[PDB]
């Protein structure tokens, strides 16, 4: 199909769904990579990294939800890094 | 670590909806909702009796830290169901 | 010396299902990478927290609950962890 | 009228919000009306996100709340969503919401 | 650089309020707004002058604070005139609308 | 008891414009005043009606400065200079 | 008269009054004897930090006493402080001169 | 009536910078900043103690608290101060 049409229904289908959208073991191997550099020999019990990955899609995802509403405001369709740090610095995660 | 409430959960849940059931990821949700809500309204009435240099947390001070964390609306019904609860324990009682 | 680039792990696909869900429809290929380094520094104060409350418990095990604590410090509350 | 909660009218426990209050470094003393109106507000509270996670299953279909019910029931009430505007349920997802200028 | 127009009278009003620290809402209007607001929770309620003077500093803040995102908002879309779409975008992400 | 009505108008253009002017906005709007005056009365209503519940808590019939320093906590502001 | 907690600790900073502020906020059951040291130490350290970098800006503009406006512009250009008090409003302190480089002539 | 702690930031200012004078709308700014600092790190040791379950918060809850609460530099400086101050009191 057309590619806005397809976004279109890939959204649909995304916003229906609850799903954790990063992979398991990806996820998994950068907190290790992470936690290592503050503490060697650190554990993680499973349900720690799975509490770290919902947090950090839920994160990511409100993040994309501002980053559009900014990319709307310049009267573009399409997501650009700008829209992420305007997003950013409205939110006081930058300064 | 954290406090469990299913059992109350779960007979609230067949009050209100008495042919609906809950998963227990769902019933998880909600412990963290009963221990969140707990501690933020025992946290307010805490700073509120030291304001006021009172060494006791009354029902007085849950009744305002209610009304300071619940918006506008939702905090009428809320004092309004505490104070129901406080007037039966406290009439025949 | 070693190469410790495990950010690299969070694939396109990944990202772009994330904004999807987030309802974007058009996504510049320069998001990609901005959203890797955002990703990275979120986690990173997480994870500086979260073993800060494990070690301070002297464990060597980073919890849940270690983790929720952390959320918290961020500002963030996370449900559905605490049994 | 014989336990705390049923002198009150409660489902949740009485007896145990008053221990939990007097060991969480609150206050020197806690009253006997506190935890009774602390249990009220946490029941009520329940029962308002219950009330309408409920109704979201229902207008899915199921019979079952699972978390993305407690989400969808949260999200669509101002009054929850102001309350939790802060938290993440875990397994919620978002609601279904594309913004105008976007369809075709 | 460029002479005056009021883009320049704009740039030294910007330069002259960014130096300063004085409240810029006059304290008896605000005062006003205060006590109006306030007969609504109770009637027969004083307010310490402090107290007013205090929500003065807060509110002034607040907005020098919305006005500086909203800026940013203006800007993001080309524009160096802020509207309101401005404000409720930087609203919207700063979650007091969400 | 002068009832007190339509006061949010002393909130004026010029006030308004300083207040941008701070905020380092070259240029303004003609509907910004309006929604400005909006935006102003919900904070002020939503902080002093904290305000006011901390007042009534402690049986007082005067709002102090450390009501409003504890109704801004509420707001997660944190404002220096009035615990004095 | 005995020596002071502060005195011990080599501070300026009330360890004895500390001590007592901890207790009397319930906090917890008991509080150490370590606690209130290491605490009044942080408050002096954080104290010292930000007084020397408010009389320097107080210097920065030919004045010999800090306002809270010194206040404001040591806090806003400080990396950290900046962080730190992130959610603050100092009373009178007005906010940093800068204007965005699109809104300048070019 | 919130805590004063001005004859101890006048101490600190006098070491400082021996020069400077400081206001008293400044010196008020300068009270609302270590009640607030006190609270912030008081409150954070309490959540650790009563996370771990006990009964006592000592310097290492304090310790804990200026970690997470103190940005990057600020934090290790403050951790050190704290050590010293410490140390200084255990041996005197
Ligand atoms: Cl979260
Ligand atoms: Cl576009
Ligand atoms: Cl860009
Ligand atoms: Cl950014
Ligand atoms: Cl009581
Ligand atoms: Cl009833
Ligand atoms: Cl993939
Ligand atoms: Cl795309
Ligand atoms: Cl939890
Ligand atoms: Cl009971
Ligand atoms: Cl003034
Ligand atoms: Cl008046
Ligand atoms: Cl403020
Ligand atoms: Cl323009
Ligand atoms: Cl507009
Ligand atoms: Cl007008
Ligand atoms: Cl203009
Ligand atoms: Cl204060
Ligand atoms: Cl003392
Ligand atoms: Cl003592
Ligand atoms: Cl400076
Ligand atoms: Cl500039
Ligand atoms: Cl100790």
């Amino acid at each position: 199909y057309r590619p806005g049409t397809v976004a279109l229904r890939e959204i649909r289908r995304y916003q229906k769904s609850t799903e954790l959208l990063i992979r398991k073991l990806p996820f998994q191997r950068l907190v290790r990579e992470i936690a290592q550099d503050f503490k060697t020999d650190l554990r993680f019990q499973s349900s720690a990294v799975m509490a770290l990955q919902e947090a950090s899609e839920a994160y990511l995802v409100g993040l994309f939800e501002d980053t559009n509403l900014c990319a709307i405001h310049a009267k573009r369709v399409t997501i650009m890094p700008k829209d992420i740090q305007l997003a950013r610095r409205i939110r006081g995660e930058r300064a | 670590r954290k406090e469990s409430y299913s059992i109350y959960v779960y007979k609230v849940l067949k009050q209100v909806h008495p042919d609906t059931g809950i998963s227990s990821k769902a019933m998880g949700i909600m412990n963290s909702f009963v221990n969140d809500i707990f501690e933020r309204i025992a946290g307010e009435a805490s700073r509120l009796a030291h304001y006021n240099k009172r060494s006791t947390i009354t029902s007085r001070e849950i009744q305002t830290a209610v009304r300071l964390l619940l918006p506008g609306e939702l905090a009428k019904h809320a004092v309004s169901e505490g104070t129901k609860a406080v007037t039966k324990y406290t009439s025949s009682k | 010396k070693v190469l410790r680039d495990n950010i690299q792990g969070i694939t396109k696909p990944a990202i772009r299902r994330l904004a999807r869900r987030g309802g974007v429809k058009r996504i510049s290929g320069l998001i990609y990478e901005e959203t890797r380094g955002v990703l990275k520094v979120f986690l990173e104060n997480v994870i500086r927290d979260a073993v800060t409350y494990t070690e301070h418990a002297k464990r060597k095990t980073v919890t849940a609950m270690d983790v929720v604590y952390a959320l918290k410090r961020q500002g963030r509350t996370l449900y559905g962890f605490g049994g | 009228a014989k336990s705390r909660s049923s002198r009150a009218g409660l489902q949740f426990p009485v007896g145990r919000v008053h221990r939990l209050l007097r060991k969480g470094n609150y206050a020197e003393r806690v009253g006997a009306g506190a935890p009774v109106y602390l249990a009220a507000v946490l029941e009520y509270l329940t029962a308002e996100i219950l009330e309408l996670a409920g109704n979201a299953a229902r207008d899915n279909k199921k019979t079952r709340i699972i978390p993305r019910h407690l989400q969808l029931a949260i999200r669509n009430d101002e009054e929850l969503n102001k309350l939790l505007g802060k938290v993440t349920i875990a397994q919620g997802g978002v609601l279904p919401n594309i913004q105008a200028v976007l369809l075709p």
